[PDB]
């Protein structure tokens, strides 16, 4: 039922509303209309506030009422009649006292309590100092009489602290927050006494824990004096840390204090550390299996370990520098370094990431002390070399353990993700920057640091690990993969000569392990690792042709292996090796009389006959790299012709048949082939580079014909049966020939190197084939990639295409614009791309925007406005980048410059403020501020024409400030003139400090959400007023 | 086979809705149509210890489409904060979301999800994502566009709620 | 002065004279360990070994109904390694001219065709599905038997001619042919293929034309005529089946392989055709399709 209950002056009940809330939280499809009505109740005001919270599944209904009350205090509080404000003060304070002194807080969930407390802080935020003077004192006294009225107060302070020091930025104006920051500081001692008294005397656990918790939020700002020049640290370590239900809060506090970046309290830190360690060695014995304690632990024994990671890591990373200089501490530091090593064995990615963060820092700190190994051989008189640098000396044996750690827990290097693309095409994707790959990166880096300080140690670690697999028989796939991952991660960290000795031993014995182990199961896992290792050391392959040769052939053999994954392994390695040894395949090696490529090319079919489609592409890409090495024109051309001979046969075949019956380019199978042929053509091009032109040219024209054939076949199918058709085999297949065709076209022009030749031959046929086709397509059939493909070519060709923008923009621009000008949702890709294109043209072909008529130009600029009004972050940002850039492009041509200002200046200014004052575009904050600042800074000189009717009477700076003031005040009439005038003035003073300019904007966004009212005037003119001129006078000073 | 209340929060365009759709339909929404208020979505996973149901309260990220914001969280039993690696702003606001949430839910298994890992030009390097550490939250790198670590957030929350560190999804009828 | 690892001996399988690697006469003469020079004796042992300990009737069904619930040694449990593969022909048979036969193979893709439950699927040696489609093979079209009538073929797929070249047959109309001498298997092919409506033609219900590969005697005079023939495809190599072989998946010396050039220098024959072993500016690219612009 509707049950709309806004009926204002109807003496409306409470038993009804109480029912809807119960549905918004329990029922189902009903909740749709339940939420749809309560969200609406927020219309007139909150007279229901009293009757509701008063009347009473009820706390939920009271929580609701509180939100309304909460909104009132954050919105119209300042323009409330004083007596009414105070009416709420007592209404809340008492409501709290009532329910905060309430015998049973938890059942009337801490939720209702917490929200109430929050509302009080909401109120304090609005008057605490000026109109609630006795507050801080009263709540202290109240705490010292009632334990209950104390515990909750410890929560009231925690919230107030967060709201003033932790979450003020954005929700509070800059100057008001400082006034609050002071107010909290000027009267904090009184409150510190309270917490302190509680800690030393209070027998009650909850009250105490909530006081330690309220303490954890204080250590973010309280004057250092309170921490290091009191008994605070001593209290936490002796009293609260040793006991179970306090060990976490206690430690988390110590951790926050251990991270102070100051050089004034060197003594306190030393004792803080050694004092903690004692407690630690009593709590968690240095001989316990920390991993088991975790594996076999709950949400208490687990967090402690995590907090231990944070404490240990944060402290050593900071004050660990001074733990070395002293001598008395040189013992507790080793104990601490011992914990980390135990903690590091915890099967838990997030904990292991924390520890690693330290190790990487340690091995880095000792790498800049000395990057070199110590001179192995002792002195003639048997003494010690000192070769060992001062600091590393202390960590020597710990470092060895850390090397063991990296070698035993090494993460997977690469991350394969199998996912089928938007076609049903199954593939293998490669992640690039996942968190996992970052873990690997750090491990590799730590071990690469340690290997430089002592590579002998590294090689010994790895030789024992490798041996234990071979006969020590701690053999398993998981470990063997880890050992070889680690081995490969240090490639190039040794002297070449050492690397040679290392590699030959390592794989020689793996080559033995693969023989003793039986079953294609084991042998494949081993062979892959061998193949991974040999793939990581091109330096070694590039010096030993015979080996390289033997490796490649082995890969060619593995390419007929039917055991799972082997063929993917063998291809990955081959492309890898080709890339890094490309030169050795095209130049004749010792012992040969013909470049290896030849053998490879005269056999492509016998090698890849058993590979899958995608693998065949990866293989073609690999040979492509070899081809790219032959710099000699003549020979590279012959190589290329034969390289593309196999795929060409299919092409040439499909083509002649299409020149007899064009219904063939409609054949499912032949279209499947045209796709794969093209896909092959795309990879070859990616590797061969520019020289590949000889190929593209050979098929460029026909390829466009078929593209257009398919593009017209698809559009018709859609026009005849609606979008739906796109969602079936043949169409999705035809889409593929189009998309790869576009990949190929753009993919080559990118790596081309003769702009003009490209603009005079490979561009004009694009017009009729791809552009006017995109034009004639039905909206649902147009390819978004057409726009992005064109964007790329503009970026490359630049000035050489500036004369074709007319012809291009015709086809795509207006027609595409009409697809994205109704709302902000439909045709996403078309939005994104279209503006990458518009960006590019404006960026590298600006002259075009001048050639066209003012009527067309306008249509372009207003399209940009349209961009930065988007809620899709990327589209709106591209719009600013364009606008910001466009403004600068205009700064060049003196003539056509002023005109722009006379016509668009104010219009653009208005539009920018339109999105600045909107709560939905807060991510363009920086770009927003940048553009404005630039425009205002421009106002003080540049614009030298009349914006107004009169002439000199109003300098642009005056008309512009008044135009803005008018626009802002007219758009936000609840603001008082002072608010606005202040703002507008800051726009010309902060015009040379974007960061400052930003804050200014952010402040105005706060004041609009609030009705400041001509009444209250708790702003800060004189203060801020001059503070703006401190910046206004930095532009002409230095 | 009992269920649980899962509240999903984050900035706009974060991919909250898109993430949920993927799970139930398997389809991927390319368009950005902002959620007004909330949209309860029941999700089901089949584990080795009986079926499990998540009531996904896909809330809104935008400020004007807020709703009964903090009001939705009540009675929650786990949560998922989500940000977009292509926009740092959506990671710097995470603290704000975790705030409102714990002031309503004092102790509930939460997960932090960095969405959009598939987009090559990632503006939020992993080195920076450390907020979960001191607040003892779980974290994962995800992509609704590639099903990368697709089911991690839910698998983890299940481990906690059913008090079993060895629960595994299987998709048995 | 360098002593580098013997990577050459790295091997996954124990397949003697594998075609996965170049001939044993190129690498190193007596090749390596898992390579032989005597294909002879093993052939006799394998043919003598001919008796039936394996249930092929039950296997064809599993292939056809994708069921591996479990209920010279064993049958591969999936779509990988179901094809009978050849070793290089090294130990040229003494009774070759009257006991062996040769099938001129085309360039393309070896596949396992499985037609059952109204559909036809082609897998690779690796068990990778390459295409699902409709066919006129007994059990491979939507108009067929939902009552135990499936087909399993060993084929080579050629792209230019969009034709699956049937190389052999291990199951037809629901009856396993594994337990049959190649002699018979081949006959059954060139006797039952052409007797299928339009199995050798392209239509909506049969997109891919199934064509049977001819075979010829291996007599001295015969091989000569073969090496100078014309085929509807480009020649890849030659297969040599011993007339008395059953069809056993995996490597076997009872069928050998050789490239066209290798023949007239491994036996003794002529060498013409196949033995030959492996203002004014410039804008120059012409189109065959020829449309508007
Ligand atoms: N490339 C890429 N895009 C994504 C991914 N996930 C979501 N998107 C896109 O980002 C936008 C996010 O849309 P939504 O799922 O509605 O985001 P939301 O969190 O629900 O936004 P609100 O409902 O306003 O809070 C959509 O356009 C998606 O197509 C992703 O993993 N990769
Ligand atoms: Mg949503």
């Amino acid at each position: 039922h509707a049950a709309r209950q806004l009926l204002d002056f109807s003496q409306k009940l409470d038993i009804n509303l109480l029912d809807n809330v119960v549905n918004c939280l329990y029922h189902g499809e009903g909740a749709q209309q339940r939420m749809a009505q309560e969200v609406l109740t927020h219309l007139k005001e909150h007279p229901d506030a009293w009757t509701r919270v008063d009347t009473i599944q009820n706390m939920n209904t009271k929580y609701y009422g509180l939100q309304i009350l909460e909104n009132v205090i954050k919105t119209r509080w300042k323009i409330l009649p004083r007596n009414q404000c105070e009416g709420i003060k007592k209404y809340v304070v008492g409501l709290i006292i009532k329910t905060s002194s309430d015998p049973t807080c938890v059942e009337k969930e801490k939720v209702y309590i917490g929200k109430l407390n929050m509302i009080l802080v909401q109120i304090l935020k609005q008057e605490w100092p000026k109109h609630w003077p006795t507050f801080i004192s009263d709540i202290v006294g109240a705490s010292r009489t009632s334990e209950s009225l104390c515990q909750n107060n410890m929560v009231i302070l925690k919230l107030l602290s967060e709201e003033v020091f932790d979450f003020s930025s954005g929700q509070i104006t800059q100057v008001k927050a400082k006034h609050l920051k002071d107010s909290m500081c000027n009267e904090f001692s009184q409150i510190f006494q309270l917490c302190q008294f509680v800690m030393e005397n209070s027998q009650n656990a909850p009250l105490v824990h909530a006081t330690l918790e309220t303490l954890l939020r204080f250590l973010n700002w309280i004057p250092l004096g309170y921490i290091f020049e009191t008994k605070l640290i001593s209290t936490l370590i002796y009293k609260f840390l040793n006991v179970p239900m306090f060990r976490n809060v206690s430690l988390k506090c110590l951790t926050e204090i251990a991270g102070v970046s100051v050089s004034q309290y060197e003594e306190q830190f030393e004792t803080l550390f050694t004092l903690t360690m004692m407690q630690l060695k009593q709590m968690l014995p240095l001989n316990t299996n920390i991993r088991l304690a975790y594996s076999n632990g709950k949400d208490d024994e687990q967090n402690f370990i995590q907090n231990l990671s944070l404490f240990l890591c944060t402290f050593l990373k900071e004050h660990g520098q001074l733990l070395e200089k002293r001598l008395n501490l040189r013992e507790a530091l080793m104990e601490a370094l011992h914990y980390m090593l135990l903690v590091s064995e915890v099967e838990e990615t997030e904990i292991f990431k924390i520890c690693l963060e330290y190790w990487n820092h340690l091995a880095a700190e000792l790498y800049r002390e000395s990057p070199f190994s110590t001179s192995a051989s002792p002195l003639l008189s048997g003494s010690q070399h000192f070769d060992i640098p001062p600091r590393r000396q202390l960590y020597l044996t710990v470092l060895s353990k850390v090397r063991l750690l990296m070698v035993s827990r090494m993460a997977k290097p690469e991350e394969v993700l199998v996912v089928e693309n938007d076609q049903g095409e199954v593939v293998r994707e490669f992640m690039k920057d996942t968190d996992s790959i970052n873990l690997y990166k750090n491990m590799r880096e730590t071990l690469v640091y340690l290997t430089h300080l002592d590579y002998v140690d590294t090689e010994i670690i790895m030789t024992k690990k490798l041996q234990n697999q071979v006969n020590g028989t701690e053999w398993s796939w998981k470990n063997l993969n880890t050992l070889c991952w680690a081995i490969g991660s240090i490639s190039g960290a040794m002297h070449e000569e050492d690397e040679k000795r290392f590699l030959v031993t390592v794989i020689k014995d793996l080559l033995g392990l693969c023989e003793q182990k039986r079953g294609k199961d084991n042998k494949a896992i081993i062979a892959s690792n061998i193949m991974y290792i040999v793939g990581q050391y091109p330096r070694f392959l590039r010096a030993h042709w015979k080996f390289l040769k033997t490796v490649v052939n082995k890969l060619f053999e593995f390419m007929h292996e039917t055991h799972d994954g082997v063929q993917d392994m063998a291809c990955d390695t081959f492309i890898k090796i080709a890339q890094k040894c490309r030169r050795h395949f095209v130049q004749v090696q010792v012992g040969e009389v013909m470049p290896f490529i030849d053998e490879i090319l005269n056999n492509i079919n016998t090698i890849i006959c058993d590979l899958q489609p995608q693998q065949v592409h990866t293989f073609y890409e690999a040979v492509g790299y070899m081809i790219g090495a032959q710099t000699d024109q003549t020979v590279q051309e012959h190589l290329i012709e034969k390289y593309m001979l196999l795929p060409n046969q299919v092409w040439d075949s499909i083509i002649q048949q299409a020149t007899k019956n064009v219904d063939i380019l409609k054949d499912p199978e032949t279209v499947k082939q045209l796709g794969s042929i093209l896909k092959t053509n795309v990879r070859a091009c990616k590797a061969v580079g520019h020289p590949f032109v000889i190929q593209l040219g050979r098929i460029y024209l026909d390829m466009l014909n078929v593209y257009k054939c398919l593009s017209e076949n698809i559009s018709a199918a859609i026009q005849a049966n609606g979008e739906m058709v796109t969602k079936q085999p043949l169409i999705r297949s035809m889409r593929t020939v189009k998309r790869e065709t576009l990949k190929l076209i753009s993919g080559w022009v990118s790596r081309s190197n003769d702009p003009q030749m490209v603009a005079e031959n490979f561009v004009p046929p694009l017009l009729d084939a791809v552009l006017i086709d995109y034009q004639r397509n039905v909206p649902a059939a147009r390819e978004p990639e057409v726009l992005s493909t064109m964007a790329i070519i503009v970026n490359k060709l630049g000035g050489h295409i500036t004369a074709e923008i007319p012809q291009i923009f015709d086809a795509v621009f207006e027609c595409t614009l009409n697809m994205i000008n109704k709302d902000f949702e439909e045709y996403p890709e078309h939005r994104t791309n279209f503006f990458l294109l518009l960006q590019a043209v404006n960026s590298h072909c600006f002259p075009a925007f001048l050639a066209i008529p003012p009527a067309q130009f306008k249509l372009v600029l207003d399209s940009i406005i349209w961009a930065f009004k988007h809620t899709m972050r990327n589209v709106a940002d591209t719009g600013l980048q364009i606008l910001f850039t466009l403004l600068q492009n205009v700064a060049q041509e003196e003539a056509a410059a002023q005109s722009f200002y006379q016509t668009y200046f104010c219009d653009i200014l208005q539009h920018i403020f339109s999105v600045v004052t909107d709560t939905s575009h807060t991510a363009g904050l920086t770009m927003h501020a940048s553009i404005l600042a630039y425009m205002f800074n421009l106002v003080e000189e540049g614009k030298i024409s009349t914006p107004l009717n009169p002439g000199n009477p109003v300098n642009n700076q005056m008309f512009i400030q008044d135009y803005v003031a008018n626009l802002l005040k007219s758009a936000f009439p609840h603001l008082q003139d002072a608010q606005v005038k202040l703002f507008v003035t800051g726009l010309f003073s902060l015009n040379q400090d974007i960061p400052a300019f930003k804050e200014h904007l952010r402040d105005f966004l706060v004041q609009i959400k609030e009705f400041a009212g001509e009444d209250t005037s708790d702003l800060f003119l004189e203060e801020r007023e001059t503070a703006l001129r401190q910046a206004q006078e930095e532009k002409h000073k230095l | 086979q009992v269920q649980f209340k899962l509240v999903l929060v984050g900035d706009g365009g974060t991919g909250k809705t898109t993430f949920v759709k993927r799970h139930l339909t398997g389809e991927f929404e390319k368009k950005y149509v902002a959620t007004l208020g909330v949209e309860v979505h029941p999700l089901v996973f089949h584990t080795n210890r009986g079926p499990i149901k998540f009531n996904v309260w896909d809330t809104a990220g935008l400020e004007k489409f807020g709703g009964l914001r903090d009001g939705y969280y009540i009675q929650a039993q786990c949560a998922i904060i989500m940000f977009d690696v292509t926009s740092r702003v959506t990671y710097k606001n995470v603290p704000n979301w975790h705030r409102d949430l714990v002031r309503v839910c004092e102790n509930i298994p939460i997960v932090l999800c960095g969405n959009k890992v598939d987009i090559k030009d990632r503006k939020v390097k992993a080195k920076s994502i450390v907020f979960h550490r001191k607040k003892n939250l779980q974290y994962y790198d995800i992509s609704a566009k590639s099903n990368y670590n697709f089911e991690k957030p839910f698998l983890w929350l299940a481990r906690k709620l059913i008090g079993d560190p060895n629960l595994e999804f299987v998709a048995m009828p | 002065p360098l002593q580098l690892p013997p990577l050459e001996r790295l091997t996954l399988s124990q397949d003697l004279n594998s075609t996965a690697a170049p001939h044993p006469r190129l690498s190193q003469y007596k090749s390596k360990y898992s390579s032989l020079e005597q294909s002879e004796r093993r052939r006799r042992l394998l043919e003598l070994q001919k008796s039936k300990r394996l249930d092929y009737v039950n296997h064809a069904r599993r292939l056809a109904e994708d069921d591996w619930t479990g209920m010279v040694k064993k049958l591969p449990k999936h779509y990988a390694n179901q094809l009978m593969l050849s070793e290089w022909l090294i130990d040229v048979p003494s009774d070759l001219g009257q006991e062996w036969i040769v099938v001129v193979c085309p360039v393309g893709k070896r596949a396992l065709i499985v037609a059952s439950r109204g559909s036809t699927s082609a897998y690779t040696k690796s068990g990778y599905c390459v295409n699902r489609f409709s066919s006129l093979l007994p059990g491979g079209n939507r108009r067929n038997s939902t009552a135990k009538d499936y087909t399993i073929l060993d084929c080579i797929y050629n792209e230019v001619n969009q034709t699956y070249y049937v190389l052999d047959v291990m199951c037809w109309r629901g009856h396993p042919f594994y337990d049959c001498q190649t002699d018979f298997r081949f006959y059954w092919m060139h006797s039952k293929l052409p007797e299928e409506e339009g199995l050798g033609e392209k239509t909506k219900l049969n997109p891919f034309k199934f064509v049977g590969l001819k075979n010829f005697p291996c007599t001295p005079e015969s091989l000569c005529d073969v090496l100078s023939m014309d085929f509807p495809f480009e020649v890849d190599g030659l297969l040599f089946y011993h007339k008395q072989t059953h069809y056993s998946p995996g490597s076997t010396p009872l069928v050998g392989w050789l490239r066209p050039y290798m023949v007239s220098d491994v036996l003794g024959v002529a060498v013409p055709a196949g033995p030959l072993t492996t203002g004014s500016s410039h804008s120059p690219d012409h189109p065959g399709c020829l449309m508007e612009n």
